[PDB]
């Protein structure tokens, strides 16, 4: 069964500079990973908006097809709702999209692997790991 | 897990698994791998060595992430 | 047999101000229209972050319990990161849970269902209706 | 108010609408609503008329949208 | 949600809830409350304060919780 | 949808001393409250043992017949397991029903409600509150 | 069509020490063979605890999937507690997740299959077999 | 080692088992195990095969239950 949801952070982070620290939790956690659907937004949008869009494109493709990629449901919603009003009545900021997959993780128990950590910090009932 | 059954198809022998034991269909190809008179089938090129040691990105890749703030 | 996505601004519209030209399009058009999981988060959070969230929460549910919640999907995903694209550097602003909803109304081929026009105006290929 | 007694028809689970709250004879066919353990019984193309006309929101509700970008 | 249509049953007028709106099984009975055309129904018993003003408990219901430890 | 999971020891609470203040949050968060499978376990024993079994019995049917009560599953165990190494490895003990009872809210991204918040403050990734 | 309940000391027993004699009777009896979910939480402990988890947690999960797993339900939460009185003051000790298991198969009417019956011996109504 | 294409058939999706790597005619059913993306096709009666005979855990792995009463 899955046990970590990566954050769009640590997949940029990866994607780019494909570190071998990554690699070895990547190869010893392979199968239990995840990410959400806006984490998939995030990285497709990095992909079109560069100058070689389909060959960027083709090596996120290829990241995906390696992991499943769990979709944005009423559950994650939820507790993004109940994320959003956590934080802002302790005044902490947090990124929108950050926000919406905190709460992803959460509504599955999941655990955010992030190297923001103090962000995610800020998020109630939430486990968090770095790989980085 | 579930059971099934043994056909003789496209010339070959190949087995079905019910959608309690279904593979996500994303999977184009498969390795089979033979240990004693069972056999293992994995996803092919699903191991993460092969994608970090491959196809890099360009480095315009993030001037930014673009999340508002 | 769907039709309709309604974006965030006409359920505010709605859930806040009960207007009876909105009641009149709700029973003629019912069984024809969705919300984003999206847009769902949202509303969970104006209960969430308000005085009274339980009786807010229940007034929500039997809003939403009347429509389909659809889960932002790979397909919604890759839209939005196109959508994204389309405005970055080309265009004019969109606001990022609008760019979710439009992407995933697009993903879909639902007509968007809002309010205020303004800003969806600028995406591509999506049809639009004004129901306030 | 009156009660009721649930009963199984068809594999499914209905209620027996006494004679003293039935619905109009114009009531062919019915949308229901499930909330919670409640059920709501609209006739069709009457569907949101309970809502509206029934429990709103504290005036607070959200004043703002709270969308980045503003 | 699901739709349905209404029935003449038991000499009365009764309508089905498909499994997407069918209640639990645990419930037995029903209260019906009308509000306009439209008729609400809930589970019967339900309320809190009909619990808390009703039967006790005996006192020794707890001599420990027995969790060990 | 639900979004509070009454630990045993609360129940107890609840059940033997009626508390007006509990009474308030029952009325308020009504629909959105269940109890694990374990906790029913707990009271149905304290029930038995009871010298009127069958009396005290009927009014823990009556509780249970107002709340949903969740079945201890995979993925309840699957965090509970999880929670055990996880005390273990810092020492700090919990109760084994408490653990089991924890996972489970964990597994679904639930508030455990609980007047025994020292313990429960102990596990990682849960949010906790105090009705009582 | 299902017939014997794994204990949790059986499955440990086998996933440690590997046993040949087992593995003619696990071939054998292949498809009538469950664990509760009260015995998943405890081998999954035993992987996290361990000094190799995600090693251990594969090899529980090639088990786990070769049987079903039973959610641990109502009906298993109330022959337990019906057994913890039965043995409470009027007889001998039995562990707590021995307890549940002990009710659980009694609930579903299987055999409990285990190495060392000593402690299920004081369970009454229930069929006991050893494999070691 | 070999290589394989899926396919769809009766609405579900087998793979041709090449004939480098057949199954005995022995085996005429078959037992498949699901186990994350991979799945392990066993012939009927012989399902932990694989699994006794393959990989293995930590010596470590729980020398003690820990379970309270004790």
């Amino acid at each position: 069964m899955l046990k970590f949801m990566l954050d769009t952070n640590i997949c940029i982070f990866t994607i780019k500079n494909k570190p071998a620290s990554v690699r070895e939790r990547f190869n010893l956690n392979q199968g239990r990973m995840c990410i959400s659907s806006v984490t998939l937004m995030e990285v497709i949008y990095g992909a079109e908006k560069s100058q070689m869009p389909e060959r960027n494109l083709a090596v996120i493709e290829g990241f995906v097809s390696r992991i499943d990629v769990l979709d944005y449901d009423a559950a994650a919603a939820t507790h993004t709702g109940q994320i959003r009003a956590e934080l802002a009545l302790q005044g902490r900021p947090v990124g929108p999209f950050d926000q919406m997959i905190a709460g992803h993780a959460r509504s599955r128990g999941l655990i955010i692997v992030t190297n923001n950590t103090r962000e995610f910090e800020r998020v109630g009932g939430l486990r968090i790991e770095d790989w980085s | 897990h579930m059971e099934n059954t043994v056909f003789l198809s496209n010339r070959s022998q190949p087995v079905r698994r019910p959608k309690a034991v279904a593979l996500p269909e994303n999977v184009k190809r498969v390795e089979v791998i033979a240990v004693g008179r069972t056999r293992i089938i994995t996803p092919a090129g699903e191991t993460w060595d092969e994608w970090f040691d491959g196809n890099s990105v360009s480095a315009d890749f993030m001037d930014n992430r673009e999340q508002p703030g």
